[PDB]
RNA sequence: CUAAGAAAUUCACGGCGGGCUUGAUGUCCGCGUCUACCUGGUUCACUGCCGUAUAGGCAG
């Protein structure tokens, strides 16, 4: 077996349809927030990842590569986050 | 088919000032394709000994044309524009020799022979022809290089004897979208002499005959108009000689005293403008010019056009 | 003594556009007021389906609506003639029974389903005349071809095809795809079909399932049944199949049997009169 | 009537080879013509010409 | 080595006064548009899922 194999657990951390209001909200006021940050400075346009679809999507929504979290070791009993654990068990041939 | 190009070389779009528009004593128009045959000689002795190769062919598509004529009130014939030409040491103003003028919108189809296709790479020799031939003057005028808004339309080069017969439709159906919006200029001598047997009412010569082609002439009601076998010009097709051929020096008013010289006339021909995609190789629509010089005949044609 | 140049069938086998309502299970039997998807926010009490459509087995099998040649019209009739001497509309009828006996007509509302049932009613008046319940899940989908008294509702549709008797079929399929997931219903030009604020499929859609009948073809018989098709095709999955060059085709089993008469152990024939059932406006030149 | 501004444009070449003539008879001319025309440029450049 | 090689059309200006286009009129009468279909292909970002920096509880 290689170290080759690929992931998708975590992608979960700021939602692009649903921005500007998750930012500051804890029951205060907003006086100053026009240059707060500059957003205007970057600049990405890539998208290669599996489009896994829900209901009230679009084409895809998002995901980005975050990987390097990849052991020998496959899933265990009671430890879930969506549908797979760190690491597993397949090879090429 | 003397000398079949192993590449043709598109030079794309020239676009040409104030070319000459009089062309012979009895036509006007677009200028004669010795003047083509002439611009690929001037390169080929530029640029053609420096890359070890041979530019023997050239293919005429017209995009564009604009002449400097002017409709007068009360006749359906034109008259040129003219030029203010400077004085004399008198004060005076010198005479009007009157000159035709137009602009031209050109593609030129170069034809390549030599062994330097095999040395340079295909992207090599297209610089080297294009860069040049923005500093040279094609019919008087002058070839403008490029600088617009869009970007500038570049030189390509096919290799015709390479390939198969799926390349030998995918090539020239590929540079046929390149040629398109013009027309293309092929030299038709056939028809003239098969005109001229046809011409069985009467026993003519190619003068009358040759005037009788350019015709929209109406037929009496046995009103119509007789067919057209295409668009059809009248187009100088070389010189004739009208004196033997003199020493190298025995005239003192010659360009050099390093070359012969003869005095000729005009040689009269039929020509068809044609949309490209009647062409079926675009090697066929290459003009060259053959002389014969012991007789007195330096003349140009299309040849291995069917 | 050769093909005409005009000619058309009739829609036989003909549904009704399935409209379909969500309700409560526990509710089966008095599912008079079940409401129906109201438009596209689905609930959790809900936790099973309801598709109702009608479904009319009219009868003639090879009669055009417009024909142009008189010799091809009765040799057209002649040939369904020696078919239905030969046997009845029994083997399409049961096959077509297979297609109503899962809910199949639920594309993809029936994938992923615990228990699924579907109730035929063959109705004379307004009062029902004889009742059938299958389970979908349990009954074939595929092949084998055995499932006992489903042999009456083909004799039905056998009967409604040859024209002993009008057929009139009012059928329920009840799709436990679980306590009130959002099910997907057809998709006009992205909106959801209605009917009058009320969710359904179309009847072409509801039709294509019940066509599905096609186990016979030139491949291996693996992978199933297709529906009966003029170069017979897949729209979506890419293979386009039946090619003409070969000779298993509608065309050509059709212009060579009407025409020119064959006749070896070749009673795969269902294929043509299953167009036939179909209809559609065949050829011509 | 709302435009204040007039824009012209044009496209200028420069050739250069300038004292080569395009037709000359003697060959004598021709050779104490360019050498008196490389000793105009070689001790004074284009320089005067050109700024003006 | 190109019917080659060369070229400043320029100054000024009042088109303008007046006017009756009318009167009359029957568009009618006939008609078969039909048969079939999977949008199960990439067809605008709708108020209640703890922080761009690779980092964190999705009985949707």
């Amino acid at each position: 077996t290689p170290y080759r194999q690929v992931s998708r657990v975590q992608a979960k951390s700021n939602p692009e349809r649903l921005r500007r209001r998750l930012m500051r909200r804890h029951d205060l006021s907003e006086e100053e927030a026009r240059k707060r940050i500059p957003d205007t400075v970057a600049r990405a346009l890539d998208l290669p990842f599996v489009t896994l679809r829900s209901q009230s999507t679009g084409q895809h929504f998002r995901l980005f590569i975050r990987h390097g979290p990849l052991q020998v070791t496959a899933e265990e009993g009671g430890f879930t986050c969506y549908g797979l654990s760190k690491g597993g068990f397949v090879p090429w041939f | 088919s003397v000398t079949d190009p192993e590449a043709l070389l598109l030079l794309p779009r020239l676009s040409i000032q104030n070319a000459n528009a009089i062309s012979s004593p009895l036509t006007w128009g677009f200028p004669s394709p010795g003047a083509f045959t002439g611009f690929v000689h001037a390169l080929q002795r530029r640029v053609g000994i420096s890359l070890d190769i041979e530019l023997d062919g050239v293919g005429i598509v017209c995009h564009r044309f604009e002449a400097q004529i002017s409709q007068p009130a009360g006749k359906r014939t034109k008259v040129f524009n003219l030029t203010r030409n400077p004085l004399n040491r008198d004060g005076s103003t010198a005479a009007i020799v009157e000159e035709g003028r137009a602009h031209l919108e050109v593609s030129l189809l170069l034809g390549v022979h030599g062994d330097g296709l095999d040395d340079h790479p295909a992207q090599e020799i297209a610089r080297q022809v294009q860069e040049q031939a923005g500093a040279m003057r094609l019919a008087g005028g002058s070839i403008l290089p490029w600088c617009n808004e869009r970007f500038p339309a570049p030189n390509a080069e096919l290799l015709m004897l390479g390939g198969s017969d799926e390349q030998r439709r995918k090539n020239q159906r590929r540079l046929t979208r390149r040629l398109l919006p013009g027309f293309a200029l092929v030299s038709r001598e056939a028809l003239l002499q098969q005109h001229l047997e046809t011409l069985r009412t009467t026993l003519p010569e190619a003068t009358t005959l040759d005037a009788l082609l350019d015709l929209c002439r109406i037929n009496f009601e046995p009103w119509q108009v007789r067919d057209k076998p295409g668009w059809l010009v009248p187009i100088p097709a070389g010189y004739n000689a009208l004196s033997p051929l003199y020493l190298p020096g025995e005239v003192r008013n010659a360009r050099d005293r390093e070359t012969p010289l003869r005095f000729v006339e005009n040689l009269f021909g039929l020509g068809e403008w044609l949309s490209p995609h009647r062409v079926a190789a675009l090697s066929d629509l290459l003009w060259y010019h053959h002389a014969e010089p012991d007789k007195g005949l330096y003349r140009w044609s299309t040849p291995r056009f069917v | 003594l050769s093909t005409a140049s005009v000619l058309a069938f009739e829609r036989k086998l003909d549904p009704s556009d399935a409209l379909m309502s969500a309700g409560a299970w526990a509710q089966r039997d008095a599912s008079q007021e079940w409401p129906a998807v109201t438009v596209a926010n689905l609930p959790s009490d809900a936790d099973t389906l309801k598709v109702r459509f009608t479904l009319r087995v009219l009868g003639g099998a090879g009669t055009p609506s417009a024909c142009n040649d008189a010799a091809y019209r009765d040799k057209l009739l002649q040939t369904v003639a020696t078919y239905v001497n030969d046997q009845g509309f029994a083997e399409l009828a049961r096959r077509y029974a297979h297609n109503l006996a899962n809910a199949r007509f639920l594309w993809r509302n029936r994938v992923g389903a615990e228990a699924v049932e579907v109730r035929i009613n063959h109705i004379r008046q307004g009062e029902v005349a004889r009742a059938w319940r299958f389970d979908a899940l349990a009954i074939g989908l595929r092949d084998f071809k055995a499932d006992a008294e489903l042999d009456a509702l083909a004799e039905l549709i056998a009967s409604g095809l040859s024209g002993s008797g009008h057929v009139l079929l009012e059928v329920v399929a009840f799709a436990r795809i679980g306590d009130g997931q959002e099910v997907f219903p057809s998709q006009e030009l992205k909106t959801l079909y209605s009917v009058r604020d009320a969710a359904a499929i179309h009847s072409q859609k509801i039709g294509n399932a019940l066509r599905t009948i096609d186990t016979w073809y030139p491949d291996e018989d693996g992978l199933g049944p297709i529906a009966v098709e003029p170069y017979g095709s897949v729209t979506s999955q890419g293979k386009a199949y039946r090619q003409p060059k070969q000779k298993l085709d509608f065309y050509t089993l059709l212009d060579n049997w009407v025409l020119r008469d064959e006749a070896p152990a070749v009673e795969q024939q269902h294929y043509v009169i299953a167009n036939l059932i179909r209809g559609g406006v065949f050829g011509e030149a």
